[PDB]
């Protein structure tokens, strides 16, 4: 549930069990180390190895909150790809997951071509906006020069 | 005795004279400002406090036989000073007993009779109006009582004699300190007792009972008002919870008492050391390394002290968690020779792309990492082992292809190198963008409106800081 | 950088010149 | 002023500015830096 | 050799001619006062160290 | 004596650290060491060079006879003739002191020096003793000897006599070359080159010209380098003799960069045979390469590095990797580029350079008055 700042401060109370033994605790901290550098695929290839009980009710949520983030990266200005890029990047040669992200996300299959629109805003600017507050700041300059003697 | 016994007459008498006139001038001048000019912050209170840290701890540890500090306990065993005849008769007792102890041998306590020689100082018609005199001249014999370092059955005498003082300390807080406000002295009195009371509860069971007291002690501080009281007790309360290797840091995250607001250049420097370590463990690296920088450059005025080498110790780690590193061993010491070799050789392996050396020197110098309390680098700096080069490349190059950064980061794969670049821009390591159309990774734009729009947002603080110097100058100007 | 600095430094002279004249007249009163 | 956090603490005379920038990259500067010319 | 006010390009093979502002005299003399302000604060702290 | 004496300290170094450089240095040093009765300081060299040879006992009775010949000379002199100062006792007892630099180690020589310095009143003879300490401290590179007697020369002596101090103007900055002051002080006071007699006080002239021309192109590039070393006349005589050094100069000034590196590689290889050498060789070449890059990237704001593939040397990837190290070094103010293959630069302006200086000088003085406001008022 994305308590990554709460994750590492939780690890203070474990003196030496992380290194010596304790694969029950060693597996999620090896998991978080796989999330560190760039290694998405080692997470999903260690999916078929839990030494503990099934852990499935957490790791279904854990990978779902990974998938939407990479979906959140591809719902940016990255305009169009094919299903084979959704096979490479996202995963899974055809299940109904392509139906899952057709209804949750957009990604309509056109003439063997997906579509993702531009999420870039217009950036409205004036850049003389602080004309009131800059006129405020100079007032308390002279207010703190005079008036307090 | 012909060799050392003939060199026994020189050590007493000048410490019987000039070290005696130290607290005679201190106790006289503190009384003089407690009576008139009741705002008594500017006196020898500060310099004696700098002396009681430095001078009288190393002026004497033992009670300095042939009656230099050995005489101090039968000297001050008879202190009334109650009415004007009881002052003038004790002023005769300041004449007679210092003449006897300067001549002959008075009642020598044999290191265990010091506590009955702390009874008749509290007894023998002692006063409540001379509450600096009771507070200072009871706490100042506690440092020979603790720095005797024998630590056997005097530890409970440490425990008794501090709670003797702290019962007087709390009762002074209950009995209404009229126009003196000993808190300016009682803050570091509450520190110096609880530095070694923390040691005592390291030599025995835990010191959460101190924290339950210190919570109530921080409560009666600053509800009255703060005069260095919130500043000292907060770093005392924060240190145990940081010393405990339990969870303990989200307790400090919700600790909303972050205003000491002035600290006389000494509490604030170490306060920024503690909270810099706290913001480093919840992975906020940018705000941590700049307030760790602020703590290092604020109070370094020592001679190779070590905690300066400890704030310099943690500062290089978080900068290796963001890539840059300066010259570190350019101020080498006889003790820094021990502590330069792991960290200088650590960033040696970080700058190069070698990980086998990085794992070797972890194995080589992990036990030195155990003494420094920094195990966590191996799990969180292997992130920046791959991220240092991509920070270095994206600062050098301007519009790079992802097919070439794979061999330059020696990753041998362009398909995941998109994701490392995606993670770094997600973390805000580099501000650059990616063209996912033909494989371009271009950097940012040129030097921006920095010449035009920014600089007043630096200028506003410098106006406000310098006129407050002008304000704090003018307000504290005229005492006569 | 000109008007905030120099105005502060001149008033800082008035501190040391007063803190000298405070206690050196105090220690010569007795 | 003890702060209770103390207890531990051209030979190389201006070396680390040189060493942080260039470490050990064949410093004779001729065998590759002056000897590219066999390629062309 | 500063006989000229210009710049060149290799990506287009192009000579470009521009001008420059001579109005640095404010900012030049601005930070030279800081050198004077650096020396007086070094003198004051020396005076304040001499007597409390 | 001590007048050609610094060639020995070259052959001590040149034989020692390159063991491959060990053919002809040992051939003309050991014969030069059995010459001049050199007996004390070579036992260290005899450990690092060839093992042993018994002419030691033959020269020990020679070094004792010349010691005893002067021993009976100055003891009879101090016991019969009683005029002192800079008298006959003085120059006989310095002949002991000259004997212990020429033959002996430093220890007997320095205690004769500090004895004879406390006897004299003529400061010219005092300064000549300080000339002798400075030379034996330059032999063994003792950094604590040289900090003392240079202060003896400036303060304690040279308020009087004149134009023998120009001998030390070659020495104060000869010691700055053996330190890391290869930047401005050494180039500043090697600039007076008019002292030509290859003396002990002027140890060599032609190598002094090569020393003052190598250090000169780091102090200044074009705040008028050309007046002092190119438009300079007496410097231009002796570099008209040496063909490679003038070629090394005019490659930099007339902007021929391909022949400049061929000269620069010869200089670095010739640099290896120096005895004040330890700060040179890694630091000199790396500074001169980024020196030539700054003026080449100047006058351009859009350079393709394919233009640097042949107008510069060769090696497209070699320029690419060396610019990448220099831009990441916090220097060489430009931005290197891929497939457009156009090195783009950026520089500050009037506003951008004057704001970057005032943002740093302001914060230094602001932090300075943080402390000063809190030293006072408790």
């Amino acid at each position: 549930q994305n308590r990554v700042a709460e994750f590492h401060t939780e690890l203070e109370r474990l003196p030496a069990k992380d290194i010596q033994t304790n694969v029950y605790i060693k597996h999620p901290v090896s998991l978080e180390q796989y999330l560190m550098e760039g290694s998405y695929n080692k997470v999903f290839l260690a999916k078929g190895n839990i030494p503990a009980e099934s852990y499935t009710f957490f790791i279904d949520i854990l990978l779902d909150t990974i998938r939407d983030e990479i979906a959140g990266c591809i719902e940016k200005a990255y305009e169009k790809i094919l299903f084979t890029e959704a096979t490479r990047i996202l995963f899974f040669n055809t299940p109904k997951k392509m139906t899952d992200y057709a209804k949750k996300r957009g990604w309509v299959l056109g003439p063997n071509n997906y579509y993702s629109f531009a999420s870039q805003q217009q950036k409205p600017e004036d850049t003389t906006i602080p004309s009131t507050e800059l006129a405020k700041q100079v007032i308390e300059y002279a207010r703190q020069l005079e008036m307090i003697v | 005795p012909p060799g050392g016994g003939e060199q026994e007459p020189p050590p007493p008498p000048a410490p019987q004279d000039v070290e005696m006139k130290e607290e005679a001038a201190t106790g006289g001048g503190s009384t003089g400002e407690a009576d008139g000019k009741t705002a008594a912050a500017a006196a020898e209170h500060s310099q004696r406090e700098l002396d009681t840290v430095t001078l009288e701890d190393i002026k004497e540890h033992v009670k300095q036989l042939e009656k230099a500090v050995s005489g101090k306990e039968p000297r001050f065993v008879l202190r009334a000073l109650r009415m004007l005849p009881s002052t003038s008769r004790r002023l005769n007792h300041y004449v007679l007993y210092k003449a006897v102890q300067g001549f002959f041998t008075s009642n020598n306590a044999t290191r265990d009779f010091l506590l009955p020689f702390l009874e008749e100082p509290m007894d023998t018609e002692a006063d409540l109006q001379f509450r600096p005199r009771t507070g200072k001249a009871a706490s100042t014999p506690l440092l020979p009582e603790v720095e005797a370092y024998l630590q056997l059955l005097v530890v409970i005498f440490m425990m008794n004699s501090k709670r003797y003082k702290e019962a007087q300390k709390i009762s002074d807080d209950l009995m209404q300190k009229i126009s003196t406000q000993n808190r300016r002295a009682l803050d570091l009195v509450a520190a110096k007792c609880y530095y070694y009371h923390a040691r005592v509860y390291e030599f025995l069971d835990k010191l959460d009972v101190v924290r339950s007291f210190l919570h109530a002690r921080l409560r009666t501080a600053t509800l009255r008002h703060d005069a260095d009281g919130q500043a000292t007790l907060l770093n005392l309360l924060l240190r145990n919870y940081l010393h405990y290797s339990l969870y303990d840091q989200a307790e400090k995250l919700v600790s909303k008492s972050v205003f000491p607001e002035q600290a006389n250049n000494n509490e604030w420097a170490r306060y920024l050391y503690y909270t810099g370590r706290i913001k480093a463990i919840q992975l906020e690296y940018s705000e941590a390394r700049r307030t760790m920088t602020n703590a290092l450059r604020k109070a370094p005025q020592h001679t190779a002290v070590g905690f300066k080498q400890t704030v310099h110790k943690l500062l290089i780690v978080v900068e290796l968690l963001l890539g840059e590193i300066p010259d570190r061993l350019q101020f080498r010491q006889p003790s820094l020779k021990r502590s330069l070799m792991p960290y200088f050789l650590l960033t040696q392996a970080v700058r190069t792309g070698n990980l086998a050396k990085f794992n070797q020197v972890l194995d080589q110098f992990g036990e030195k990492f155990q003494a420094d309390g920094t195990y966590t680098l191996i799990i969180r700096l292997r992130h920046n082992v791959i991220k240092t080069g991509v920070r270095m490349i994206s600062l050098s190059y301007s519009r790079i292809s992802l097919a070439d950064i794979a061999q330059k980061l020696q990753l041998d794969s362009p398909e995941d190198a998109e994701f490392i670049v995606a993670k770094a821009i997600r973390d805000g390591v580099i501000e650059a963008s990616i063209n996912h159309e033909k494989g371009y990774v271009q950097s940012k734009e040129m030097i921006d409106i920095y010449s035009t729009r920014e600089p007043q947002l630096a200028f506003h603080q410098r106006i406000s800081f310098c006129l407050d110097i002008h304000n704090m100058s003018v307000k504290a100007m005229r005492f006569p | 950088y000109l008007a905030s600095l120099i105005r502060s430094v001149v008033a800082l002279h008035n501190l040391i010149n007063n803190k000298i004249a405070n206690r050196d007249a105090e220690k010569k009163e007795g | 002023m003890s702060e209770k956090k103390q207890p531990v603490d051209e030979d190389n005379w201006d070396d680390d500015n040189v060493e942080d920038d260039f470490s050990n990259q064949l410093r004779a500067e001729l065998e590759k830096h002056g000897y590219k010319m066999e390629t062309s | 050799d500063k006989k000229f006010h210009g710049i060149l390009d290799q990506g287009e093979g192009v000579l470009i001619i521009f001008d420059e502002p001579p109005v640095d005299k404010t900012y030049e003399a601005a930070l030279e006062t800081i050198q004077n302000m650096s020396k007086v604060v070094d003198s004051l702290y020396n005076k304040a160290k001499k007597l409390t | 004596p001590k007048n050609p004496d610094l060639r020995i300290a070259q052959l001590r170094f040149l034989l020692s650290l390159p063991e491959h450089r060990g053919d002809a240095a040992v051939r003309d040093e050991l014969m030069a060491a059995v010459r001049d009765n050199n007996m004390a300081p070579y036992y260290e060299a005899l450990c690092k060079s060839l093992d042993w040879q018994i002419d030691v006992d033959l020269l020990n009775k020679m070094k004792k006879a010349n010691e005893d010949e002067l021993k009976r000379l100055d003891e009879e002199l101090e016991d019969a003739e009683k005029n002192l100062g800079e008298s006959e006792i003085r120059d006989a007892m310095m002949a002991k002191a000259e004997y212990l630099c020429r033959i002996g180690d430093k220890e007997g020589a320095l205690t004769a020096f500090r004895k004879t310095y406390d006897k004299t009143v003529a400061l010219g003879h005092r300064l000549d003793i300080v000339f002798y300490l400075l030379r034996i401290g330059l032999f063994y590179m003792d950094n604590d000897l040289i900090t003392r007697n240079t202060e003896k020369a400036k303060s304690l002596i040279e308020e009087g006599g004149d134009w023998d101090r120009r001998n030390r103007l070659k020495v104060y900055q000869g010691l700055y070359c053996v330190a890391i002051r290869d930047f401005k002080q050494a180039a500043e006071l090697f600039l007076d080159t008019v002292s030509t007699f290859t003396s002990y006080e002027l140890m060599d002239y032609k190598t002094f010209v090569t020393y003052t021309v190598y250090v000169s192109m780091i102090a200044l590039e074009r705040p008028d380098l050309r007046e002092k070393v190119i438009k300079g006349a007496e410097i231009l005589e002796v570099l008209h003799s040496l063909p490679a050094v003038r070629q090394y100069l005019f490659s930099l000034y007339e902007c021929r960069y391909s022949v400049f590196f061929q000269s620069l590689a010869v200089v670095e290889q010739e640099m290896k045979k120096d005895w004040l050498f330890a700060p040179h060789y890694r630091y000199y070449v790396r500074e001169m390469r980024i020196h030539a890059y700054s003026q080449l990237l100047e006058s351009y704001r859009s350079l393709t590095l394919g233009y640097m593939a042949e107008a510069f040397g060769v090696g497209v990837e070699f320029i690419d990797q060396e610019l990448s190290r220099f831009i990441a070094a916090g220097r060489l103010h430009c931005k290197i580029d891929k497939v457009n293959e156009i090195v783009e630069t950026n520089r500050p302006d009037s506003k951008n350079w004057q704001y970057q200086e005032t943002i740093k000088k302001g914060d230094l003085l602001l932090n300075r008055v943080q402390k000063l406001s809190r030293v006072i008022n408790m």
